[PDB]
């Protein structure tokens, strides 16, 4: 009986380890869209002021 | 014996001999590996009386023989010992006969050619095995993590291995063997248990000390300061129990063991850690990767089931290495058999049998096919 | 980037199927078999052998 | 052994639903900054291209 | 696919293939000219062994191919290269047949005629283009300037060409090819960064040095004082993060770099800078014309990017030729996708398929109609 | 010490220092470039317990000690060294002060600048020189040779560099290093002496197996035919004695090592071999004198003792070239103290002393001057 248990908590850990790992994909992949949001902005609001100076002269 | 003619998929990873059935999950069969043979003459009678002894019943009969190892940090003594453990895996443990069943097996990193040519040739005439694969157990490993990018550290018993692998290629002018192992962990608490007034040179207490090695033993996070408190360290010195029933306890040196690896200058090698040599390996390589291998590090071998190797890597790596990028390690639980499941997932898939080395190879252009049969 | 992250996720989905295929496989019968010792008490004490 | 080893997976089984919880709120977090992002981004977009065109003009 | 069967606008500039519909403001798929291919030999399966890598997919594996330019200063290497190109860009970027839709085309200046013939021989016979026209992008930078007089100077990634046409008229007779270009400059940083300390000869790292040029330097006002105050300049000093995340700090180099085309003395040319270059052309042609050659001048390329060009240009120019007229130039933000902007310009209008090179005429007369059908 | 105050010549080649006085013909003090270090802490008395080990002290202390390289490829570790060195050089060896004479010395080609500056500044702060002068190896292997055109390829220790000089005059604009040297051989042997079944890491077994590369090595005429013929080759296959006693054969990897610097790829370098090095060069400068460079191509360095350079040199670039003009190679018997020679040579004539980098200059300049004073 208790070697039983033991394997079913052995699948417990399989099927979490699962729930961690695609987790972890998901946190991959929404903090790179938010390096290359970041990034667009900062760039765009350069952009933006240059043509700001480019307009005054 | 299953009824299709799947293939034998066997790790004889250097230290422990893994082997079973491919599309299984865990090897069935799994030894150390170490032989015994009788420390002395037949003048009796009546039961025993045989030469070699392997696997359970050498750990067993450890105290009456004298245990040798048929391999050393890669190094063959003699093949009729592979012989004589091969014939019991296959029919005394694994109960399956190696005509029908072609073999995946794999070998330790920088194995001799000649090594690979002799082993072969020998495998071929005394065994009847249909067809043929050896791999490096780095990409099998790798399998096992099953991501194409990353540095693999094989830490097997008797060499450390660390091989750098982008996208599924192997980088072999970055890959490096390191003479520490197992064994050199033995013998360095061998001498610092000498130092505490416990004082054995033959195997079985080897093992015991090994074995102390798999449950009590730390990696320290600061090592002088750990010793610092460890001076008296009531709460943080443990203790074990010998199968004797001595109790026998140990303090700083629970961390002052595998530190070694790490601090190679306490017995005298002119290569620094570990760390050092996974370091080295990176920067070889074009630098742009290198924080990719700094972020896809993985660690494999039976070692790794002690605690501590992954805070003292991360670490330090960032020490030696710019803190921007985060590094993470990867290990995932039991990986010693890991190499044997990636063993069957290269069994899994029907490519597999296109490069089968068959017995008419052989045959044809001797060991010699295999220079242009697996590289 | 929605390809990339899809193109990146899809090949690491790929070798994680491919290693769940060996665990669909077969799950159990690698282990061994159960042979404990018990009982026997029938057995007599006069052994037919003189190791009595 | 067996009682120690299902001991050690319930140790495991709380660290890791804990950490897949974390993941999950850490997954909220990323998503709303990522929003707010993209919302910076197209203002950006927006006021770069207004300025171009009194520039053009 | 858009319903009608207008045109494909193609512009294999020397550095860069930007490529799209007739009708669009801006090309669909633009890619660098680099080309990847494996550096090794294949052992692995289960994934990628692919011969050709282009585009993005080459961008993202730099490190493990072999980095090829099939193209350099308008010689071409190997036309498997471009027909793979174009395959992938055609069907895997563009999702576009070209059966259904003619291609326009633009072409280095003063491209070879045999090239010419080759190219559009091996285009006909392996594609299904309907109707072919290619132009010289001196032409196509002046239409998305939209003004028929002007000295384009025209800055690839291979060769920076001078050409002058008067009142929508080519002036072969004062039209010039330099050697220097994208190339030179990333040579002449790569050996100023060696005398810095870091010494790379690998193509990723060109493409750091060729990203270092595009955000920090400078374009210097005056050299040598620029040089003197830059000993120290711990402002005027400006530093990089290197992916890698070390720190990278450039000076007087920044200026120092693209300075080399303005005096070419610095690695050995015996033409001098590009303002003689295009001074020279100007007094090639009729003297009266030349005032408004001086006030038409238009700059072109993707270099364009950086700053400081037109200040030098004008200065040194006002300083070679007599300061009466005021000398202005003219440059759209974004102007590397303007050729293909004249492009699109080009199938706006409907005399454009009087000229269409259909298959028929190239079938009757072989390549060498093009000889009569374009110029 | 001479009652002359001539000057000091001293070479310091990426691999070997030699120096001596100026007019003699051959340096009188010659050691190797490693430097020994105590590999473990004091607790003996009574001898020794010194830290540096230099020369051939630590030739004969290589195992006690760890070895360490000061330069590598160029780059410095520690300035101390090469203090703690020079000392020994010019006291122990040469029986010389620095006082008396001005020093002339060469240095690898593309030095860092900021290398020659710190270098400089810590020489004359520390040392009492009267004057100073350093130059380019190249020159100096020109001037030994005696002939103002050629090309010159410098195969040092830690880089190779080709060099073209025509009438001489440097040509830096088709000057190019290599990552390639004894370092890279050392370690291919070492891997290939791995898969022979030998496996060292440390330090006294690269000098042995250099010593093997010195002694035994071919420069194979036609590769995979050699191998091919080398299956068997029972007399083509040669032997050592190492000074241990054990007799260690090597067969094909003889000619298998000195052949990667011509095949790069065996692990894994983008730049093909040296030859395409030195044709590359050659087609980078004008056409014309393209031939008397093929005519008159010079090689120098250490290595260059070894057989087969020469023939594989012509024949290689037969191919690649037209084979209309002859193409021979020049190299003097003993080229490695050539260099040295050259800086005798420099000394020899009167004008040399109009050019010393005096005391005074640098005091008024600083380490700056040298930038107006060599170049
Ligand atoms: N359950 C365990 N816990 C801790 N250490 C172990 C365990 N099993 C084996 N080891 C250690 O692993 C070593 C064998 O390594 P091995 O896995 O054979 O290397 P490889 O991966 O190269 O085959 C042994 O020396 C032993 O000390
Ligand atoms: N956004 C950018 N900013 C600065 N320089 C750029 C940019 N994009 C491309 N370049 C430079 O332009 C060069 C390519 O020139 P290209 O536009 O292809 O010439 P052409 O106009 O003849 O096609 C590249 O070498 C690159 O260094
Ligand atoms: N007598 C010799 N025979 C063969 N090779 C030698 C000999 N002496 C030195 N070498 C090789 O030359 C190398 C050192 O090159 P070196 O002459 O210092 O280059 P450089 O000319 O740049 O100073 C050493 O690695 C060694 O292997
Ligand atoms: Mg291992
Ligand atoms: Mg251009
Ligand atoms: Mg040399």
């Amino acid at each position: 009986e208790a070697e039983k248990a033991a394997d079913e908590s052995e699948r417990g850990m399989k099927v979490i380890e699962s729930r961690a790992q695609k987790d972890e994909e998901k946190m991959e992949i929404q903090e790179i869209q938010l390096k290359e949001a970041k990034h667009i902005a900062e760039d765009a609001d350069r952009k933006y002021e240059e043509v700001a100076r480019k307009l005054v002269i | 014996d299953e009824d299709e003619t799947t293939a034998l998929v066997c790790d004889n990873g250097s230290g422990l001999v893994k082997a079973g059935f491919a599309g299984d999950d865990a090897p069935r069969a799994v030894f150390p590996s170490i032989v015994g043979r009788p420390r002395h003459q037949g003048v009796m009678v009546g039961m025993g009386q045989k030469d070699s002894y392997v696997g359970d019943e050498a750990q067993s009969k450890r105290g009456i023989l004298t245990l040798k190892y048929p391999i050393e940090h890669g190094i063959i003594t003699n093949w009729d010992d592979m012989e004589k453990i091969w014939h019991h895996t296959f029919y005394n443990e694994l109960r399956v006969a190696p005509e029908e069943h072609p073999t995946l097996l794999t070998e330790a990193p920088l194995n001799p050619k000649a090594n690979r040519e002799k082993m072969t040739q020998i495998m071929f005439e005394t065994f009847n095995v249909p067809a043929m694969y050896v791999a490096i157990q780095a990409v099998l490993s790798l399998y096992a993590s099953g991501r194409t990018t990353g540095i693999v550290l094989d830490s097997g018993d008797g060499v450390t291995h660390n091989v750098p692998i982008y996208e599924g290629y192997a980088l072999p002018h970055a890959i490096m063997r390191l003479d520490l192992a197992g064994r050199d962990l033995t013998d360095y608490l061998m001498k610092i248990l000498t130092e505490r007034g416990y004082s054995f040179v033959t195997t079985a207490e080897r093992e015991i000390v090994r074995d102390i090695k798999e449950k009590l033993c730390y990696v320290a996070l600061d090592f002088e300061n750990e010793m610092a408190t460890a001076a008296s360290s009531s709460s943080l010195e443990k203790s074990y129990e010998l199968p004797d029933g001595q109790v026998i306890t140990i303090g700083n040196e629970r961390f002052r063991c595998p530190e070694t690896l790490f601090q190679p200058s306490f017995i005298g090698m002119e290569s620094a850690g570990i760390h050092e040599t996974t370091y080295n390996s990176i920067m070889k390589c074009d630098i742009d990767i290198r924080k990719d291998l700094y972020a896809n590090n993985v660690m494999s071998g039976g070692t790794t089931m002690y605690p501590g190797i992954a805070d003292r890597m991360q670490k330090e790596i960032t020490a030696l290495a710019p803190s921007t990028m985060k590094i993470k390690i990867i290990a995932p639980p039991e990986r010693k058999y890991s190499v044997w499941i990636g063993g069957s997932i290269l069994a899994s898939l029907s490519t597999f049998q296109q490069m089968w080395i068959t017995k008419q190879e052989y045959d044809e252009a001797g060991p010699s096919i295999v220079h242009r049969k697996c590289f | 980037l929605g390809a990339r992250a899809k193109e990146s996720l899809d090949l690491r989905a790929h070798l994680k199927q491919v290693k769940k295929e060996d665990t669909e496989k077969e799950n159990r019968e690698v282990g061994d078999w159960r042979k404990n010792i018990d009982a026997l008490s029938g057995m007599e004490g006069r052994k037919k052998k003189f190791e009595s």
